[PDB]
RNA sequence: CUUUAAUGUUUGAUGUUCUAACGUUGACCCGUAAUCCGGGUUGCGGACAGUGUCUGGUGGGUAGUUUGACUGGGGCGGUCUCCUCCUAAAGAGUAACGGAGGAGCACGAAGGUUGGCUAAUCCUGGUCGGACAUCAGGAGGUUAGUGCAAUGGCAUAAGCCAGCUUGACUGCGAGCGUGACGGCGCGAGCAGGUGCGAAAGCAGGUCAUAGUGAUCCGGUGGUUCUGAAUGGAAGGGCCAUC
RNA sequence: GUUUAUUAAAAACACAGCACUGUGCAAACACGAAAGUGGACGUAUACGGUGUGACGCCUGCCCGGUGCCGGGAGGUUAAU
RNA sequence: UUUUGUAUAAUGGGUCAGCGACUUAUAUUCUGUAGCAAGGUUAACCGAAUAGGGGAGCCGAAGGGAAACCGAGUCUUAACU
């Protein structure tokens, strides 16, 4: 149980998220995918977040 | 006197045009990352009580 | 708020239908603000409705009898 | 936080962590103490007791050990 | 007479609920397109004309028509079609 | 403005003195022919003590209760949810305190695609170098490998390598399977956007089956859906999530 | 000496004696929303509680745990 | 009577006579029956009071949606084949 919780928040200026896990030691980079946004419906990047 | 309708039923299910009830699909309050969103999306629409409990829904909400 | 037929624009009175002249006829509780017409009966008689809030299809169906609508 | 200039406060560290060395061993020595209670029979029909396991569950705790480097950097011989 | 009495413990006794697998419409069942012809767990059956493997590899009828089995191929190998019958 | 020091000013703390609140189960007097009570002098304490409200601590002194089930009697021991095999009698299912093992995760690559590739083991020759390192050719043919148990599967590889990537998409969903229900699972196809490929095409997580927790209550973001005279708002609802 | 009236009279309880401890008097303590009573018309050679139990010889080590007593520096800490 | 199972050596009853245990308010659903019928029916109350008035209301003919709202459609969704 090391795989904390994120969210990826998009870029779009919507408040649209997508929720992922990630492992904080191993991956301290912030993680960074071209998702879809239901919002704009859009490919936009999602950037992570708390 | 009266019957006192069980309250707690009564925000749960919600009378239809034929006399079935309504409700809202379990496991859709928390704990979601874990779920696909293909689950996720399939519990969002209401759903038809059963056959087997319409009997205790009935007796739980007399007046509706 | 409430419902109308289109079979109580006959019940009511002399053809004027609204808020006031539907409770007066026992059509909608004493207590209703909004009422809303629907195409639930059939309408013969040239009834003008006074402010309400008429559907789509309630409303063609009461120009169809010589109806007017109004607000 | 602490009123005073770096030898005193040094003082004051010194007692405080041998306070809480102190207060460890002593945890130590009554966690074996109730380990040894733990590890004997019920003797008959009696209680052994529940609330006494779960003093003893709760009083298996962790405790947060100084990560002081002190003298281990290794120089190799050349 | 502290005696008579005996007893012990196990160090197994648990399972796992079934799964419920196997062929689900056999040979010459006629069905509707998507419904589910075999459960499996690896790939017992492989997908003939028609029918589809899911992620599980269940195999399910991507047509409406009747169930056929072959053992067609050089391995030797069973698999599910279905004939738009 | 910057520091500083002085008399004032407010306030706060601590301390000493005082008497007038208050105490007096000190003395005397009167009610009164009464060691009760009250009143009056006086002595002594004195803004302490004590009481009221609020509050921290302590509090089996007292009170109300809890203190699981299965079980070849109960206690003790073990177990309790999930996955794999056998029992299980060639569809599904199938019990025992039956026989064996595992899980409470991992992975932004270990996911998607497009190309490419094919093991274990042994034999022969080869510098340190051998029982076994890397090399070459011969047998062999998956006895290998799979992120982790077991089973089933895998060469068109599901196994190994590389480039580009985010389909580990959003809304749905014909039709099924499995459940007593709650629920769980498989799914072509449709719409919108996307990645890879020259294309046909494939992709809605991973070879599959474990990797989990209803509801209530509450938290965070969004949405004027609602908004107890009205306009807001608070609080609700809906969506996503903890 | 006492005790389980009605299956237990005892090695049990009590006991004189001993120790520890509290208590300065409006005493501690107890009964009592309180007033007030007992303690006691007593005053530390007194009263209360606890343990032990004539007498003789004695009563060893441990204050880490739990409790009690003392301390006030520092830390945490309520209502306001 | 209780049981897997009782002549059971399992329970109860000495025997007679008398008494002794599914009721009654309301409320709700279903069935039968009766009356009216897209209508049915009143409650309290007034009343020369089982009549007659009284339609406050209740249920029904419209549903969908959390809701606003729309309405024989509606909700979901940017939209639905
Ligand atoms: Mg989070
Ligand atoms: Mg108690
Ligand atoms: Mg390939
Ligand atoms: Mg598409
Ligand atoms: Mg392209
Ligand atoms: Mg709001
Ligand atoms: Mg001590
Ligand atoms: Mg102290
Ligand atoms: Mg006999
Ligand atoms: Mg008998
Ligand atoms: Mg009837």
């Amino acid at each position: 149980g090391i795989r904390e919780k994120i969210k990826l928040v998009s870029s779009a200026g919507t408040g649209h998220f997508y929720t992922t896990t990630k492992n904080k030691r191993t991956k301290p980079e912030k993680l960074e995918l071209k998702k879809f946004d239901p919002v704009v419906r859009q490919h936009v990047i999602y950037k992570e977040a708390k | 006197p009266k019957i006192k309708t069980v309250r707690g039923a009564a925000k749960r299910f919600k009378k239809t045009g034929k006399g079935g009830f309504k409700h809202k699909h379990a496991n859709l309050r928390h704990i979601l990352t874990k779920k696909a969103t293909k689950r996720k999306r399939h519990l969002r629409p209401k759903a038809m009580v059963s056959k087997g409990d319409l009997g205790l829904v009935i007796a739980c909400l007399p007046y509706a | 708020t409430a419902e109308i037929r289109l079979s109580d624009l006959a019940k009511v009175e002399g053809g004027v239908v609204d808020l006031n002249t539907l409770k007066a006829a026992n059509i909608i509780g004493i207590q209703i603000e909004f009422a809303k017409v629907i195409l639930a009966g059939e309408v013969t008689t040239p009834v003008t409705v006074r402010g309400l809030r008429v559907t789509k299809g309630a409303r063609a169906a009461i120009e169809a009898a010589g109806g007017k609508i109004e607000e | 936080p602490w009123e005073g200039n770096y030898s005193s406060w040094l003082e004051q560290k010194d007692q405080r962590l041998a306070q809480e060395a102190s207060q460890e061993a002593a945890r130590r020595k009554s966690i074996e103490k109730e380990l040894e209670w733990v590890r004997q029979g019920t003797k008959g029909r009696q209680s052994k007791g529940k609330a006494r396991l779960a003093r003893f569950e709760e009083l298996n705790s962790t405790e947060y050990q100084k990560r002081n480097e002190t003298n281990e950097l290794f120089i190799p011989p050349g | 007479m502290a005696h008579k009495k005996a007893g012990g413990s196990t160090r197994n006794g648990r399972d796992s609920e079934a799964k419920r697998l196997g062929v689900k419409r056999f040979g010459g069942e006629s069905v509707l397109a998507g419904s589910i012809i075999v459960r499996q767990r690896g790939t017992k059956f492989h997908a003939g004309a028609n029918v589809g493997c899911g992620r599980d590899h269940t195999l399910f009828a991507k047509a409406d028509g009747k169930v056929k089995f072959e053992v067609k191929g050089p391995k030797n190998r069973k698999f599910i079609s279905i004939e738009a019958e």
